[PDB]
């Protein structure tokens, strides 16, 4: 059987932007080299290659959280 | 000078064989090898528990691995109260036919062992169906011992090894036992019983290979985060459920129902799961009590030495003084372990006493063979380690205990009315043994004499009170909850007793062990119980609270724990030391559970003969004992083989027989001292030089066992046959006359 | 349905890992 | 700036000199390989050379039998192939001594050339003197025949054997 | 071999020395006690531990300990 | 039949080596070797 | 030689206990057989036990009766090579030795025939 796919909602919304928000705050303080590049509060200041990559990060595993939870009824 | 014992010069240059004894006897003392330090200690000790812990991986995996390999666990799966479970093959060549015959059975076509130890029920329980299951997890055992011998070798690596602060760290490490041990660990066990153990119980299958989306309830975790936890409560299964199938199955996942299942007359599996839900919690809550990194949190230290009761002026928690006791546990790995083994026996003993009467395991109280030894082995070893408890709280009082940083504490005190405490306990002891015992023999003479009805026959009327309480409707009392009509019973303001009704039923059931009736015997046999307790307790608690020393030998923290005698002068000093003192409680220990185990026995018996009355009739007086309970179970044991052939109870007979053996060896241990033996060595020794042909000459210089030696090998040859001889009773009189 | 020779095979297979770890911690603790 | 370090290094020189073709390693430095190597009969201290070959002979003679009884041209029948498989290990233990008595013949002249020599330092070669060598060959070929006609004699006796590691001898 | 102390509380009865069945002890000259002598052990190296030495000491607690150490031929008492 | 030990489990033949080999054939070269290790000279 | 003599004479006799007392004592084979593994047995424990008293016994200067001033006459093989060539010999003496009471034993039809004339009819 094909997995199961849900349509959008309120909750995929909600994985993608937790998803996306908890790499930022853990990208901007654990990578080796933040601060590279030009400069975009609780945040350590990341710059904008930090944030796309931590933006570009948050829809790279949003997607497998929320392809996986609608494939098992939400795990 | 030889290597060996590595850690230890002195007795490497023993030139007699007692170098090697003494070699295995102080192998595992690590305080007193040479050039130990504190560090080195600890560290050396947390490799041995990694090995420890990775043994017991190691022993469950080939549990398991036997049972699938050569049990049979798949037929005792479809009829558990008539098929026989399978221990392991029997493979001894120098069997006969007969035995080969006697041996096979159980529907096997090859000799087998029964098995006693309960494993069908435990694994049935939890989910387990296949061969291939109990294979994936002896596998999955064998892997984790691995990985804990991994473990054990890496912590002694120079990088990996941890400092001292790291094991004098209490706070942490209770924070993390508790929440992470105690609580995870439950909350786990909670899951897999509501993921894995319930379905399975309700004819559905749950593995690895579809859990992930295979929900354990229709409500889904949904109903958990929204607070509407009563749907996980709904619909549990019907009184008509049928074991691992749908038939008169629920669906809900944490009841609270009590009482028993039914059909297999064991606690029900989401009881189990909610009780295991509530403990993780509970547990986790209590390891978040000492501060660690975080400023929140108690500080045990200021805790014991604190003097100040909201401003009042008191020496300590309930007014006296625990000052100085942070440093005396943190530092004394004895103290330790001395209550780390109390807690562990009074676990075992609450183990044996509340899973005879509160079975957990599917069938597993009509399997009455399994209950008697699940509920001996837990007994003996409760027993074994309180003896430990105590031995070890000796150690502490002679090598860790120093007067100066415990002055005026309340161990200090305790050490300072030792004396009125040890003759306290001689008094309850000699009160106890006196009186027990007279009324035996009274009765005893009475009923010898024809006048079984003049007999003092004391009715156990508190304890007939507790059942009564705890609803035991049979005795005619109407207090609590075998009164209906009580606040107890009705819980008045919330009327929450959702409990009341299953527990009820359990109780006033006359076929299960819950609160069995008790009657004059019961009575006796209770007070026999408590003088083999207080005579144990005084023997070790004289000895460790003495182990520094008496009138007889003021200085004796000076010679050591375990040491012989101090010479034959002021009147003879044998037996002398702390270890002596645990060398005889060992004695009463044995005894003590002996008198328990004799007595629990002999009850389920009368009871699964459907001839209590036997029992409640001779249970009175000793020869009732003696010949209603071992004169007259001997028989199947001692028939099991005879000049007209073999039959099963074949292996028991024989080892009725060995354990005889051993107890008799131990006397000549116990009983013949060393200079008789040194003496005869001697004249051996004359005889080996002057023989020729002899090229064999000793290396070692051949010598007669020490003294502690000596009472040692004759304390294990003791226990060994003590052991043997009532298990294989026990097991060939339960089995020989049930399943 | 108990398991097979090639199941016994590679328990006792396995089990060399196990063992050979063993004797590494023992020959640690030794020293 | 230049680090080589030799100190934190898991493979050591062997024995301490870097310029021996070899390397402290598991096989050939750590303590159970030492122990096992060193413990062999060939190796292990104060053996006589007879008796270094009574016990290599013994263990290589009991399992040279094996191969041609379980896949040798006479497995057809069960006591043609034990005398085959008695006849091989016979066959390769009295060549191999032959070629051990040559080697002691023709190794001991003079002053040994390589590794048998006077000043050679081979410590894998102990057998240094040519006496030696012949009571190490007498052990290797008693030991060799007496361990080939044991596997032979459980052999051609395993129908009673397989009854005996099962019982079956108890019947009456 | 076995330790053998001898404690300031000595009165130099010198009832130890003589029933020391392999001369361990020999009595040397103090100021101690009003015999003016006290109790050595010289040679501990031949005390097999028999501890008549403490069943001779009269003084309360004894002025003589000994305490069982490291076993040697001559300590066990051994004839081969 | 029942005149003779006999295994229905996987390899049966495996108790009938292992018997012998862990119970009268190592355990002499086991002892060997403890007692070997036991009497090394320092 | 002298561990040879021994040996011979030992492994002779041990095989007759399990021949004619020994529980395949029913048939003729059986019992020889489980006589001469008996001899072998208990001659390759001997043997294991005396290569363990050489190792253990010789080192540096040995304890006891084999110390280089011990005077003991009744035991005067004071070398390890000594030793080591005994246990040789007593090895193979026994193995010898039982392998010519097996060879008698299951011959003995032909041998009780011998020595009765028997072989003299054809
Ligand atoms: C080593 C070596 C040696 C030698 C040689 O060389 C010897 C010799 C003798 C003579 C002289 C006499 C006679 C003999 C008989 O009969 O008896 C015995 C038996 C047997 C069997 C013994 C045994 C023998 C040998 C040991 C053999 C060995 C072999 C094996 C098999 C090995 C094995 C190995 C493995 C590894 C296990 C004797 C005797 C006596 N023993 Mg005496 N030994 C010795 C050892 C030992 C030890 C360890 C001990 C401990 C246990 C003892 C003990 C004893 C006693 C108690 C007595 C008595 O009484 C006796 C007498 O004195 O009279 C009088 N002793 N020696
Ligand atoms: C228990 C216990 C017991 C038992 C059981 O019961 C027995 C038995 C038995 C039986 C199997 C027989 C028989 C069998 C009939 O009858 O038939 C056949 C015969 C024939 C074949 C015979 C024929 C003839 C021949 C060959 C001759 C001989 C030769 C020589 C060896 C040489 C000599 C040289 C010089 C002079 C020495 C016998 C004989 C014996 N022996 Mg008896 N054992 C016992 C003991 C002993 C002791 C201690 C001692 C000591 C050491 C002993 C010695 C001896 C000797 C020398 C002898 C021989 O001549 C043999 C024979 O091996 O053989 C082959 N045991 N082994
Ligand atoms: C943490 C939440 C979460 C959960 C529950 C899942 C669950 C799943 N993922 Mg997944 N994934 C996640 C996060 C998660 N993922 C993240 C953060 C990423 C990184 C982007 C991925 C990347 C990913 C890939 C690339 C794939 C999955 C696949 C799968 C499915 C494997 C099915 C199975 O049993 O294979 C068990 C497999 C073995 C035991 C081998 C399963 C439904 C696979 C799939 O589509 O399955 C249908 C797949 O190919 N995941
Ligand atoms: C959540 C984290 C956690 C967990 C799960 C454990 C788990 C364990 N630790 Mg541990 N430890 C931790 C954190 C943790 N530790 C921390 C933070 C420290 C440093 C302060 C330590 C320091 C430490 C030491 C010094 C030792 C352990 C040991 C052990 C083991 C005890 C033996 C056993 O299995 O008990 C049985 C487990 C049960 C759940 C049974 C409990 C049942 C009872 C009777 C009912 C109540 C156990 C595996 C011991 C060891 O070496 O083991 C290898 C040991 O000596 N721990
Ligand atoms: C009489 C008291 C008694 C009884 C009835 C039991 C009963 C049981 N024990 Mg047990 N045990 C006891 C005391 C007892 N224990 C004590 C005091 C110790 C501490 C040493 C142990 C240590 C122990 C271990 C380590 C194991 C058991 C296991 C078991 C179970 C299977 C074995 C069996 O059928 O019974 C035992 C039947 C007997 C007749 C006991 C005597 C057995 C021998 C003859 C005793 C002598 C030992 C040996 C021969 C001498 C040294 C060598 C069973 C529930 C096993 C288990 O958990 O199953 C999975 C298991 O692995 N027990
Ligand atoms: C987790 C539990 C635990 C731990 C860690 C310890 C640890 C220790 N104990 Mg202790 N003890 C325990 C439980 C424990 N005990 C219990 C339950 C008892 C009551 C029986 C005792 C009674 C006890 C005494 C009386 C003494 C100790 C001593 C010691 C210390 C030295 C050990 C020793 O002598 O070398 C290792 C010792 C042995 C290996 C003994 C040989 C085995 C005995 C004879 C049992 C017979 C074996 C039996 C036939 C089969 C068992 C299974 C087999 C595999 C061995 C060590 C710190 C000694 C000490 O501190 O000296 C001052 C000491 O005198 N303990
Ligand atoms: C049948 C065996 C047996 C019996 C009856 C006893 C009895 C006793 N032991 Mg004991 N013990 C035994 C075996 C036994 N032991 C063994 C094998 C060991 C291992 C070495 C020990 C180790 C041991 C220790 C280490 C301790 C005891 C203690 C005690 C006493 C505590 C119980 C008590 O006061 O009851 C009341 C007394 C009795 C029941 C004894 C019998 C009294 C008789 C029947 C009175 C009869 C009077 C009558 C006029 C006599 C006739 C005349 C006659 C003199 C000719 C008691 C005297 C403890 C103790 O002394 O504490 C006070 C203690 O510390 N025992
Ligand atoms: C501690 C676990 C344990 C125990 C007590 C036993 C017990 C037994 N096994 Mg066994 N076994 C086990 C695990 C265990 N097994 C595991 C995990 C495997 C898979 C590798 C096997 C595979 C196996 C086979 C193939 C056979 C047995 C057999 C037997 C029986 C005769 C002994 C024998 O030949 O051993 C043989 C043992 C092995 C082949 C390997 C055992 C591996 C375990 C893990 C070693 C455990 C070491 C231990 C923990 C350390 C002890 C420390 C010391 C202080 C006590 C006996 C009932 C024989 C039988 O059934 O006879 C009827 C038989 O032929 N076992
Ligand atoms: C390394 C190792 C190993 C291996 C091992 C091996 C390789 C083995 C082999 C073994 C063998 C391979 C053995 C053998 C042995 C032999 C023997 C034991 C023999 C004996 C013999 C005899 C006894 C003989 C006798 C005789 C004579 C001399 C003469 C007359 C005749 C007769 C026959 C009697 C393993 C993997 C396991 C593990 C890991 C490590
Ligand atoms: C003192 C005396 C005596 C005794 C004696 C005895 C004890 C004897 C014994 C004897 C014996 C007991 C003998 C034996 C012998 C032996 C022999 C003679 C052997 C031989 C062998 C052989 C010849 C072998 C060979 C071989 C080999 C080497 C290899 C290959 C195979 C064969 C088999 C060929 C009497 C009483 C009479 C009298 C008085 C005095
Ligand atoms: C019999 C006896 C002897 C003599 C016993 C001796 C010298 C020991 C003999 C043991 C022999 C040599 C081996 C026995 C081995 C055991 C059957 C198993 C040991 C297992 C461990 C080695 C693992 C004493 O020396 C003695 C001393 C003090 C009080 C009582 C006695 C006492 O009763
Ligand atoms: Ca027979
Ligand atoms: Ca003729």
């Amino acid at each position: 059987t094909v997995p199961n796919t849900i349509s959008w909602s309120p909750q995929v919304a909600l994985i993608i932007s937790a998803s996306s928000l908890l790499i930022l705050l853990i990208a901007s303080r654990s990578i080796k080299y933040p601060q590279v590049g030009a400069k975009l509060p609780v945040l350590g200041s990341p710059s904008v290659g930090t944030f796309v990559a931590s933006m570009a990060f948050g829809h790279v595993v949003g997607a497998g959280i929320v392809l996986g939870l609608s494939n098992l009824g939400w795990l | 000078a030889t290597k060996f014992p590595k850690f230890s010069q002195d007795l490497a240059q023993d030139p007699t064989t007692r170098r090697i004894w003494y070699a295995m006897a102080t192998a595992h003392d690590f305080e007193l090898h040479d050039g130990m330090t504190e560090e080195n200690l600890y560290q050396k000790i947390f490799a041995s528990h990694f090995g420890h812990l990775a043994i017991i991986f190691l022993w469950a995996s080939g549990v398991l691995f036997h049972v699938a390999w050569q049990g049979n666990f798949e037929q005792w799966i479809k009829d558990p109260l008539n098929v026989r479970p399978i221990a392991h093959a029997i493979w001894d060549a120098q069997f006969g036919p007969p035995a080969i015959e006697a041996f096979t059975r159980a529907g096997a076509t090859n000799p087998v062992d029964i098995c006693y130890s309960g494993v069908y029920h435990w694994w049935y329980t939890i989910g387990m169906r296949t061969n291939n299951e109990l294979y994936v997890g002896a596998i999955f055992l064998l892997l984790l011992a691995a990985l804990f011998l991994f473990a054990g070798w890496l912590h002694l690596q120079p990088r990996y090894r941890p400092t001292l602060g790291w094991f004098k760290s209490a706070e942490p490490r209770l924070n993390h036992h508790l929440a992470g041990l105690f609580g995870v660990s439950s909350l786990a066990w909670a899951a897999h019983l509501i993921h894995v153990a319930i379905p399975e119980s309700r004819g559905q299958h749950v593995g690895w290979d579809n859990f992930l989306f295979t929900p354990p309830h229709p409500a889904g975790l949904g109903a958990f985060f929204t607070g509407n936890w009563s749907a996980y409560a709904q619909n549990p299964d019907t009184a008509q459920h049928v074991f691992n199938s749908s038939q008169g199955a629920g669906t809900a996942i944490l009841t609270f129902l009590g009482g028993f299942h039914p059909q297999t007359q064991s606690l029900w599996l989401t009881d189990m799961a909610h009780h295991h839900v509530a403990i993780a919690v509970l547990f986790i809550i209590a390891g978040h009590m000492y501060r660690t990194n975080w400023g929140i949190g108690h500080s045990i230290k200021e805790m014991l030495n604190s003097k100040s009761f909201f401003g009042a002026k008191v020496e300590g928690p309930f007014n006296l003084p625990h000052q100085g006791l942070y440093d005396t546990i943190n530092n004394s790995l004895h103290f330790q372990l001395s209550f780390a083994l109390a807690a562990l026996g009074v676990a075992s003993s609450l183990t044996a006493q509340h899973m005879y009467s509160m079975p957990p395991y599917a069938f597993i109280g009509q399997d009455f063979t399994t209950q008697a030894a699940l509920y001996t082995h837990h007994q003996y070893i409760a027993g074994f380690l309180m003896v430990g408890a105590f031995s070890h709280a000796g150690i502490f009082w002679i090598r860790d205990y120093d007067p100066e940083q415990n002055k005026g504490n309340v161990l200090d005190r305790m050490l300072r009315h030792k004396e009125a405490i040890i003759s306290h306990l001689s008094w309850v002891s000699l009160f106890l043994g006196f009186h027990t015992l007279g009324l035996y023999v009274h009765n005893d003479v009475e009923v010898a004499f024809g006048a079984a009805e003049k007999q003092v026959l004391i009715e156990p009327v508190f304890a007939q009170f507790i059942q009564a309480a705890h609803g035991k409707a049979l005795y005619g009392f109407n207090t609590l909850l075998s009164n209906p009509d009580s606040i107890a019973s009705t819980a008045w303001p919330n009327h929450a007793n959702v409990w009341l009704p299953g527990w009820l039923d359990a109780v006033n059931n006359t076929t299960n062990s819950l609160f069995l009736t008790i009657g004059p015997g019961d009575f006796y046999v209770h007070h026999a119980i408590a003088l083999g307790l207080h005579v144990t307790t005084l023997v070790l608690v004289k000895g460790a609270l003495d182990a520094r020393g008496s009138k007889l030998m003021p200085d004796k923290k000076d010679f050591g724990y375990a040491f012989p005698c101090d010479g034959p002068g002021r009147g003879g000093t044998c037996d002398i030391s702390a270890w002596d003192a645990s060398y005889l409680a060992v004695f009463w220990m044995l005894n003590t559970l002996g008198w328990v185990t004799f007595y629990w026995h002999w009850k389920h018996l009368a009871i699964w003969e459907g001839n209590i009355a036997q029992f409640n009739e001779s249970s009175t007086y000793l020869m009732g004992w003696f010949r209603d309970y071992l004169w007259l179970h001997s028989a199947q044991l001692i028939n099991g083989y005879n000049p007209y052939g073999t039959n099963s109870l074949a292996i028991w007979s024989w080892m009725f027989l060995w354990g005889h053996l051993a107890w008799a060896v131990s006397f000549m241990f116990l009983i013949t001292w060393r200079g008789y033996w040194q003496e005869l060595i001697e004249t051996l020794v004359w005889a080996h030089e002057k023989t020729p042909l002899s090229f064999g000459y000793w290396r070692d210089k051949p010598v007669a066992l020490s003294i502690v030696q000596a009472r040692l090998v004759g304390l294990t040859h003791f226990t060994v046959g003590y052991i043997a001889t009532y298990g294989a009773f026990l097991i060939a009189s339960t089995a020989g006359k049930f399943g | 349905m108990n398991i097979s020779d090639t199941q016994v095979f590679v328990a006792l297979v396995v089990a060399l890992l196990p063992g050979l770890l063993a004797f590494r911690l023992a020959t640690e603790l030794y020293k | 700036k230049l680090n080589y370090r030799l100190d934190t290094d898991p493979v050591q020189p062997y024995k301490g000199d870097p310029f021996n073709s070899n390397f402290s390693t598991a096989i050939t430095d750590s303590p159970l390989a030492r122990a096992f190597i060193n413990n062999l009969p060939a190796y292990r201290k104060g053996l006589t050379p007879f008796m270094r070959g009574l016990e290599i002979g013994m263990a290589h003679g009991y399992f040279l039998v094996g191969p041609e009884v379980v896949v040798g041209p006479l497995r057809e029948t069960a006591h043609g192939a034990n005398l085959s498989g008695l006849i091989t290990a016979i066959y390769i233990a009295v060549s191999a001594c032959l070629g051990i008595s040559i080697f002691a013949i023709t190794t001991f002249q003079g002053d040994p050339r390589g590794a048998y020599g006077s000043t050679s330092k081979d410590s894998l070669r102990p057998l240094r003197n040519r006496d030696e060598w012949y009571q190490l060959n007498g052990g290797i070929f008693l030991g060799a025949m007496g361990g080939a006609v044991f596997a032979y004699l459980l052999l051609e006796n395993f129908d009673a054997l397989d009854s005996i590691l099962r019982g079956g001898v108890n019947v009456n | 071999s076995h330790t053998v102390k001898i404690y300031d509380t000595c009165i130099g009865c010198t009832q130890c020395v003589r029933a020391c069945p392999t001369d361990v002890l020999e009595m040397v000259p103090w100021d101690g006690c009003k015999a003016a002598q006290i109790a050595s052990s010289p040679r501990t190296e031949d005390c097999v531990g028999c501890k008549r030495c403490e069943t001779a000491c009269p003084t309360d607690f004894l002025s003589i300990r000994v305490y069982l150490g490291a076993e040697t031929t001559r300590s066990m008492g051994l004839a081969y | 039949d029942m005149t003779q030990l006999t295994g229905s489990y996987a390899a049966s033949w495996l108790p009938w080596i292992m018997i012998p080999l862990i119970f009268y054939i190592l355990p002499f070269p086991v002892f060997a070797l403890i007692f070997i290790w036991i009497e090394k000279e320092a």
